[PDB]
RNA sequence: GUGCUCGCUUCGGCAGCACAUAUACUAAAAUUGGAACGAUACAGAGAAGAUUAGCAUGGCCCCUGCGCAAGGAUGACACGCUCGUGAAGCGUU
């Protein structure tokens, strides 16, 4: 009759650097409990701000218990490593962990976890990122490199939308047109996106990285030769001989600028498929970039 | 078929948590439901019910016995060791834990290093029955100097006159006749020296008598010099042959 | 915006100086999910004859109450564990 979740009262809250804003100088606002968390339901310290000028004022949503729990934002609930839906990156490495959906053993699961990140050194996502130490497969191809500030832009007014916003351009919501009703991107449920469960935008972008072979190579018929082009007279031979010597032991390691192609074979057929996979438009020696392809 | 079958579980599974929430520190509702659970080939939810019981009240011999017994009826081995490995770290008084560890690893496990596992039993100086069963475990890997080291912390740790008898008579059967009788000499200056035992001089005649029946009577005589009824018929026998 | 210039110099203004320096859960909304328990219907008041006073005990069951009080049908809910068959280990033959 004595259990029940604790509260959750702590300072500096774990943000991506793309809600986070531009600005070094932040004015900041806490709340010691103002609202719930998203998804345990448990009060915790709200955080809110303006991450720029015409920004929404953001402000955090789930527990930092949560956000400790799955390494994600508080506000974004995207990755902070490499800014992706929490349904990409299990994908990516493992979609065994899971997470009970009734709201009492959810409560149970999530004080559990509480206790033991409380008994842990405080600042680590349990041994989940201890199966995160792979990485680099297909994710850091798609994953953005710039701060995408357009999902702080301003909601859309609602009144202009019936075409009476009588504020006119003293309205801080955004003057134009919504996106489809009818497109299923729209739906964009929290605790789906949180929980990794047929989420339209993680559909979308796997959907986008599966249309892109940068891993599969294999284009001769039984034969280890491969041609990597982009490389020319930049680069040489030494530079493909010390990317196949991670490989092992590689058959011929050749270079023409005639053709602009890097002649790469290697005596094992899993070597030559490292060789192939690691230099199919990702690998850059000697200022040149090569692209891995039939020769 | 299907959703009758799902609302027959969840009625089965309402009831069982129902008779828990009634009623934590019965473990046979515990036992009904891994049991339960693991005749619907749900191995990770009866898994998940034994650790629940376990966590409840850890001190049950029957809970660990019965979650070692499920993890043994199916293919986890790596995991009935691991609950073999707590069960002994846990609770090592337990000698049933000890005998049903060795016959998985003996029998099924058939590895020689869980031996070495049993010298963690040897740490705990159990009762005579553990260094009888290593003695003829030691015997069926065929191993004699192993076995004597065995039976040397067998009648270090729990000396008596059987013990020494059983000691004369595995150093009989491993044909070392010379250790036999280091033995019996030092089971003589030892055991019962002043206590007169009247049972470790007979072993002693018995196994002279299979060498040589002058050191035999001599044995017969000084133990008759020092001395009961059985003494006297040594004493008989000796002089007879 | 106010006030003043060893100003430019018209008498209007420019220029400079000084003061004044960061509101908003930013909506007049669009949304979204939860529901009093009233109508009907299901429904039917503990203790081995009947009519019944009750106090508890347990917790992922609550309500009225300011309650460490008292009520809510005792607030409701909360029963079935002495011989053989095999297996393993131990000692004798
Ligand atoms: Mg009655
Ligand atoms: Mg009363
Ligand atoms: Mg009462
Ligand atoms: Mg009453
Ligand atoms: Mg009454
Ligand atoms: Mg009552
Ligand atoms: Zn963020
Ligand atoms: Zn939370
Ligand atoms: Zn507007």
């Amino acid at each position: 009759t004595y259990n029940r979740q604790n509260w959750e009262d702590a300072d500096f809250p774990i943000l991506c650097q793309t809600c986070l804003g531009e600005n070094p100088y932040i004015r900041m606002t806490k709340e010691k409990y103002g609202k719930e968390c998203k998804i345990c339901a448990r009060p915790f310290t709200v955080f809110r701000w303006c991450p720029g000028v015409r920004m929404r004022f953001k402000k955090t949503e789930v527990c930092q218990t949560c956000s400790k729990l799955k390494n994600v934002c508080q506000t974004c609930l995207l990755d902070l490593e490499y800014g992706l839906p929490i349904q990409v990156r299990d994908a990516g490495l493992s979609f065994k962990d899971d997470m009970p959906k009734s709201d009492v053993n959810k409560e149970y699961y999530t004080q559990n976890m509480e206790r033991e990140i409380s008994n842990s050194d405080g600042t680590r996502p349990v041994g989940m990122l201890g199966k995160a130490t792979s990485t680099s497969d297909m994710l850091l191809k798609l994953a953005r490199t710039t701060p995408y500030y357009k999902r702080n832009r301003p909601h859309i007014c609602s009144f202009w939308v019936k075409g009476e916003c009588k504020r006119g351009e003293e309205c801080p919501y955004r003057h134009e047109k919504p996106t489809d009703p009818d497109d299923p991107l729209a739906d964009q449920n929290i605790k789906d996106r949180y929980y990794g469960i047929n989420d339209p935008v993680a559909d979308k972008l796997l959907k986008r990285a599966s249309t892109m072979p940068r891993l599969d190579p294999p284009e001769d018929k039984t034969i280890t030769t491969l041609y990597v082009g982009g490389l020319g007279d930049t680069i040489t031979e030494t530079d493909l001989r010390n990317h196949f010597y991670q490989f092992g032991e590689i058959r011929t390691i050749t270079v023409v600028q005639r053709q602009q192609c890097a002649f790469i074979q290697f005596a094992t057929r899993q070597a030559a498929e490292v060789a192939a996979e690691k230099s199919f438009n990702k690998l850059i020696v000697n200022g040149r970039r090569l692209n891995v392809k039939w020769g | 078929d299907e959703e009758e079958l799902n609302d027959y579980k969840l009625r089965k599974r309402k009831t069982f948590e129902d008779n828990i929430r009634k009623n934590r520190t019965v473990i046979s509702n515990w036992i009904k439901y891994a049991q339960w659970e693991e005749s619907l080939k749900e191995i990770q939810r009866a898994r998940s019910i034994y650790e629940r019981a376990l966590d409840v009240d850890y001190r049950n011999i029957t809970l660990w016995l019965k979650y070692a017994e499920m993890e043994m009826k199916n293919r986890q081995v790596n995991h009935a060791r691991n609950i073999w490995d707590r069960a002994i770290t846990t609770l090592p008084r337990v000698n049933q834990f000890w005998y049903k560890y060795t016959y998985m690893e003996e029998m099924l496990g058939n590895v020689a290093g869980a031996r070495q596992v049993f010298e963690r039993w040897m740490e705990w100086q159990p009762e005579e029955q553990a260094w009888h069963s290593y003695i003829n475990f030691e015997l069926r890997y065929k191993e004699v100097d192993r076995a004597r080291t065995i039976y040397e912390r067998f009648v270090l740790v729990h000396p008596d006159v059987k013990n020494w008898i059983k000691y004369a008579r595995f150093e009989e059967k491993h044909a070392y006749f010379a250790h036999a009788r280091k033995v019996y000499e030092r089971a003589v200056e030892f055991f019962g020296d002043e206590h007169m035992d009247e049972h470790l001089y007979v072993a002693f005649a018995k196994f002279e008598e299979n060498q040589k029946e002058f050191e035999r009577v001599r044995v017969i005589y000084k133990y008759a010099l020092d001395r009961a009824q059985e003494l006297f018929k040594n004493y008989t026998i000796f002089e007879k042959k």
